[PDB]
Parts: C-alpha cells; structure tokens; sequence
RNA sequence: GGCGAAGAACCAUGGAUUUCCGAAUGAGAAUCUCUAACAAUUGCUUCGCGCAAUGAGGAACCCCGAGAACUGAAACAUCUCAGUAUCGGGAGGAACAGAAAACGCAAUGUGAUGUCGUUAGUAACCGCGAGUGAACGCGAUACAGCCCAAACCGAAGCCCU
RNA sequence: UGGAGCUUUACUGCAGGCUGUCGCUGAG
C-alpha cells in the first residue's frame, strides 16, 4: 500500500502468474524477497513480483525503487498466497522474481509493457 | 451464638482435650495436664 | 474409604429408644447422611429402615437414631452384637 | 550483494525520513488503540528480529509493548526528609523504559522467557519496544542448536535478574576495562554503587 | 497373627475380598462390644483385626485386586 | 492382653496407603459446603485443557529493582550514617561474571571471568571540613574456550505421531 | 551547641499553579 503507486488490474495479475508458472517449470524464477532481491541487484531478475498484503511492509518497500534503478520491470499482487503457489511453493512469499523464463519469454514481454502503460 | 459444624468440631476437641493425665500413666512414669483449661477463667480461639 | 457405621451407640438413653420405640442409634462418620446410614444399617443387620434422625455431637462425631420396621425388633439386633 | 534485510535495517536508521516515517505515522494510530502487551505473527524490524535471535520457528514469539514516556512516577515523601531526598520531578528509575516493557512482556506470558528486544519507536506519550520470547518447554526449541541454551534451569526468568541484553547494558557491564569497577561482576556486590 | 501373608497370596482376588468383608465384619463387633464396656475380649486382637485388614488391602493392591 | 523359630522387635534401601484446609486451581467457605472442572495467564495446537508451562516453600547465601532516619560533622543544609535498615521482583546449589571496540608497569609488553593476598588508606573525592576511597600491575586459587546475524547456497530442514 | 507541635516578609529546599520553549506535529 505505501510502496504501491498503482493498482494491477485482476485480469492482468491473473496473467502474471500464469505466466510465473510456466516459467518456474520451463526457465528459472527466485522464491523469497532476499533472492529476489539479490536477484534484482545482480540484474539476472527479469520479472519481479511483490504481493500487496505483505505485513510488516519494511520487508518489501525497498523492491520499487530498486527495481527502477536497474530496469528491471516489476508487478504487485493482490495477495501473497497465490504468489507463493504459483512460485510452486506451499507456503505463502511476498516478492518473486522471473529469472530468465522459459515458453513464457514473449508472454511476460508484454505483462512488462501492460505495466509500463498502467504507468 | 451459633456455631459451624467445623467450629463445633474445634470445641468438641478442645473439650476432650481437657482431661485428667491417665491414673496409670503417672505410674508407668513413677511420677499435670500443662493445657487443663477453664470455661470461666480461659478464653479457646475463634 | 471411610466406613459409615462405627460402633452401637450404648446408654441409658438408647437403651429405651430400643425399648419402647424399637430404635438403634449409632455412632456414625460425619460425612453420612441419614439416607446413607439407613442403606448401611439394612445391609450390616439385614432389616428395614423407617426413620433416621442425626446429631452432630459435642464429642466430634455424628450420632444417629435409626428407628426400624415394626416388622424388626430392635432388641434383637442390638442382642446378636 | 546487500541483503534484503540489510533495507529493512536501513530503513530504520531514520524511522522519521522516507516511507517508513508514513509508516510509523500510520501504524501507530493503530498501536495506540491497543493493549500494553500484544503478540504479533512477525517482527516488525526483521533484520533486527533475526539478529538479535529471532527465527521462524514454533516456540518463538514476538510482542510489543506500550510504556509510558519520562521520569519517575514517584510520590512525595510522607515523612522527614534532608533537602537532598525531598525530590520528586527529577527523580528518575535505573531501569530503562525498554527494560521495564521486557518485565511486562514477560508476565503475560508466565512461561516463555525473554531472548531480547528492540525499539519500534515512539509518540509523544508512549515508546513501543518489540520482545523476542522463547518457549523453553516446546521441543523445535530443545532440539534447536542456536536457542536450546534457553531451556536450562539456570534461565528462568533471566528478565527479572537482568540476564537480557537491555539488562547487561544498563547494568553498565559494557565496558571490560576502565569504568566498570563497581559494575562487575554484579551492582549488588559492588556494594551497589555503579 | 493367626493370619501370614502367604496365606493372603494364596488366596484369590474374590477370596480377599471375602475375608476383608469376614474381617471387617469381626472389626465391627468388637468395637460393639467395646462401646458396650465389654468385658470378653482380647485387646491384643482388635489391634491384630486391623492389621489384618492393612495386609489384605497392601496384598490386593500389590496383586492388581 | 497380645506378637515372635511361619525368624518378631530393630536398621538400610525400595514400595503401599496417604482424611480436610493449604500455591490451592469447578464455584463458594474462619479447615466446611455446593453442582464435573489445569481457576487464572500462556506456549504448542488434532483448535478438544488434547499435550505442556507458570503459581508456592526454603537457614542464609545470590541476582535485579525501591530506598530512610536516628547518627557523625561536637549546631547544620552538601557530605556522613549508607546504597545501610527496610520494601517489591526472581534464580540456583551455588548465584552473578566471562573470551576484549580490554590493558596503557608506553612496550620488541600483558592476553576471557570471579575470588584471595598486595598494590593502598596510595590516586581520586570533599562546607578541600568531618570524612569517603578505587584501578592497572604483581603473588596466588582455578583455568577453556566457543555459538549466532550477514555474505555465498535456497527447502537440501524442524516438531508431533 | 536536648525533643516535639505551631508561626512567619528566619535560613534552605520540596510539592502545586501560572507562563515561555522542545517533542508529539502535519499541509498551504
Ligand atoms: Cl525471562
Ligand atoms: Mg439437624
Ligand atoms: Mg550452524
Ligand atoms: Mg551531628
Ligand atoms: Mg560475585
Ligand atoms: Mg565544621
Ligand atoms: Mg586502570
Ligand atoms: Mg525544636
Ligand atoms: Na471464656
Ligand atoms: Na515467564
Ligand atoms: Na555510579
Ligand atoms: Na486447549
Ligand atoms: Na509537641
Ligand atoms: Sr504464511
Ligand atoms: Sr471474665
Ligand atoms: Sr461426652
Ligand atoms: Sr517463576
Ligand atoms: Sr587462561
């Protein structure tokens, strides 16, 4: 919420994470916010998702802006469950991160470009 | 006054606790009940 | 576990109650209730329990009048023990 | 590379700059309308949390704790008193605020002991701390190589006789060397003069 | 006295029980004859009759009943 | 009057029984009563008191807090008595302390911590009055060093059964 | 160069009230 600036359309969030999916079983992908945002700092992150429903936030705050100085393109979902699942994981994760996908390469191209329009 | 069956229990042992030292104990002892007490002249608790 | 009944209780006094009202009393565990000590006595000398009255005595225990049948005849209970 | 961690603690180095000061002013509208003692699922300062001893495990418990700010709530003297024990405003206790939220953290939960804690900030009346409690009966808490040391006889209610970290402190043990004269072993050997 | 504890181990679970109801019983009407200043007695006995009864009831906890 | 050679008494160890009140815990109560009970606060949790924890005691010792005055200064306020008496909380068989952001006989030196002897009534404090008062080191006692957070790995793991 | 109770524009202090200032505390 406070390291939100924009709201991800539930269809659009849907997509994501079929996408993360597919590209957990076909490229690579970070499960955890420190991996992701080694991730991210080693600049292998293609796709960093953070989940909205992350309490404390300090765990997550620092993602968007580090994200933006290393270009690295980043999406919000509404809940950190489904982002733990769709990551293959049984157990809830606040932030993961696509690296290198795989048969999602072009499909996640564009959740990148969605976003950038969503501002 | 009234009493409670438990304070009745007190009194009642109070009461036989007041005795004479047996007749045969003063000789099997080759010669005083230091708690012998009075109504009128001590006062039990409670 | 304690015992209801403890021992006939044997004075001028219950000596008539046994007499003329065909009557045993007893010295009984305080914590027995006058149903508890009828139930003891009918299964300790095999007779039928009328009436149970009970005192809590200056002496520390619990004293019952048991008044029995006219079926029974309390001077025979009370000869056998 | 930095961790993640390494943001949350970076964060709170300023807890009245950038987001985090949003944060606080947030939260604590909420913390306000809340008990003296309240267990939380997750530390708030995570970095600080695992540093201190924390861990994602069962047996481990986390708290904040409301105490009021300032000096000592004492009252005036009722009998005869030298000019020098007449005091009342200025008069302050040697056990430290976070100290004495540890001691309140603990009697909520009669069983768990206490492993540390940290600040959360603060308005203007209150000072919030966060207490790390163990559960020493709780095997995962036995069986575990980092905490199982807190499950010895020797260390219950360590709190209470000032075995936690805030209590090391401020008994002035710090220091090895110079100024701990009278400070170690223990205040009440010294003839409590530290 | 006249009863040992041998002679309680050899019992059975229900023959104890029957010489405690036996034993009590006896219990019972020496303490009768006693409230009745009795004369016939043998002091020495009502104090075996309540040993008696400890053992029995030592045995039977000793046995599982 | 009884028990004991069916080896009692007595002693050692182990076991049985162990009323009621009592931390006292189903509710209440001057040791009793009333209609199934981990009361209360917690942890885990099959989210059910299912599994556990706390409570109170102990001669003093010990740790953490609160903290006088008589008194001395030939008055007295700082100071002194004294961080004493006393109070609140808590642990153990001993407590506490403890492996250097040390020491600073300044060094090409020492090498976790208590304690004892000494350093010393020295340095320092102080109506610079009365008084208060260390340390480093040295000689001994005993000696013992280790574990995390993080980096790099990322479920390779732990608990109950 | 005793004690205590009481008094006051005795000496020295301590509560309490009033008042400024810092924190809580933010936007134009
Ligand atoms: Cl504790
Ligand atoms: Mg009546
Ligand atoms: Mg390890
Ligand atoms: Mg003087
Ligand atoms: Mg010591
Ligand atoms: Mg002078
Ligand atoms: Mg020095
Ligand atoms: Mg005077
Ligand atoms: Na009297
Ligand atoms: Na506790
Ligand atoms: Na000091
Ligand atoms: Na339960
Ligand atoms: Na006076
Ligand atoms: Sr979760
Ligand atoms: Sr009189
Ligand atoms: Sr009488
Ligand atoms: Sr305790
Ligand atoms: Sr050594």
């Amino acid at each position: 919420p406070v390291y939100v600036d924009f709201d991800v359309p539930a269809d659009l969030e849907d997509d994501a994470l079929e996408a993360l999916e597919v590209a957990r079983d076909t490229g690579a992908v970070k499960k955890g916010t420190n991996e992701t945002t080694k991730s991210i700092e080693r600049g292998s992150a293609e796709l960093v998702f953070v989940a909205e429903d992350v309490q404390p936030e300090e765990i997550v705050m620092h993602i968007p802006e580090l994200a933006d100085e290393k270009g690295v393109p980043f999406i919000f979902v509404e809940q950190q469950d489904d982002l733990g699942h769709a990551a293959g994981l049984e157990v809830g994760s606040a932030a993961a991160a696509v690296t290198d996908a795989g048969a999602a390469a072009t499909v996640l191209e564009e959740i990148a470009d969605k976003v950038e329009e969503l501002r | 006054g009234k009493k409670s069956k438990a304070t009745k229990k007190r009194l009642a042992k109070l009461d036989n606790q007041n005795s004479r030292v047996p007749a045969w104990v003063m000789l099997k002892t080759d010669e005083r009940n230091h708690k012998r007490r009075h109504w009128r002249r001590n006062d039990t608790d409670e | 576990s304690w015992d209801v009944i403890k021992h006939p209780h044997v004075t001028e006094k219950a000596m008539n109650d046994m007499d003329f009202q065909n009557k045993l009393q007893f010295a009984v565990d305080d914590r027995a209730s006058k149903g508890e000590v009828a139930d003891a006595v009918e299964e300790q000398y095999d007779v039928t329990v009328e009436q149970v009255n009970t005192q809590n005595t200056m002496d520390g225990e619990k004293k019952a009048v048991v008044r029995l049948s006219e079926d029974d005849d309390a001077q025979e209970v009370a000869s056998r023990i | 590379a930095r961790s993640a961690y390494s943001y949350i603690r970076e964060a709170w180095k300023r807890p009245k700059e950038g987001q985090i000061a949003e944060l606080m002013w947030h939260r604590m509208q909420e913390w306000r309308n809340e008990p003296a003692v309240v267990r939380i699922e997750r530390p708030t300062r995570l970095d600080r949390a695992r540093s201190l001893g924390y861990k994602a495990k069962q047996g481990i418990i986390v708290v904040r704790v409301a105490i009021r700010k300032g000096s000592s709530r004492r009252t005036r003297f009722n009998k005869g008193r030298r000019s020098k024990r007449m005091m009342v405003n200025r008069i302050t206790r040697k056990k430290n605020i976070q100290r004495i939220a540890e001691e309140r953290a603990n009697r909520k939960f009669p069983n768990l002991r206490v492993l540390n804690s940290y600040s959360v900030g603060e308005d203007g009346r209150h000072k919030w701390h966060e207490v790390i409690l163990i559960d020493p009966d709780h095997p995962a808490i036995k069986s575990d190589d980092q905490l199982s040391w807190i499950s010895r006889t020797r260390h219950r209610l360590r709190t209470f006789r000032g075995l936690t970290s805030a209590g090391r402190r401020c008994r002035g043990l710090r220091g090895q060397g110079k100024g701990s004269e009278k400070v170690r072993p223990s205040l009440r050997v010294n003839g409590a003069k530290a | 006295t006249v009863l040992h504890v041998q002679e309680i181990r050899d019992m059975t679970p229900a023959e104890r029980e029957a010489e405690l109801d036996d034993l009590k019983t006896e219990l019972l009407n020496a303490r009768a004859v006693q409230a009745a200043g009795g004369a016939p007695e043998n002091p020495g006995r009502i104090k075996e009759l309540r040993k008696a009864i400890a053992r029995i009831k030592t045995i039977q906890g000793e046995e599982g009943d």
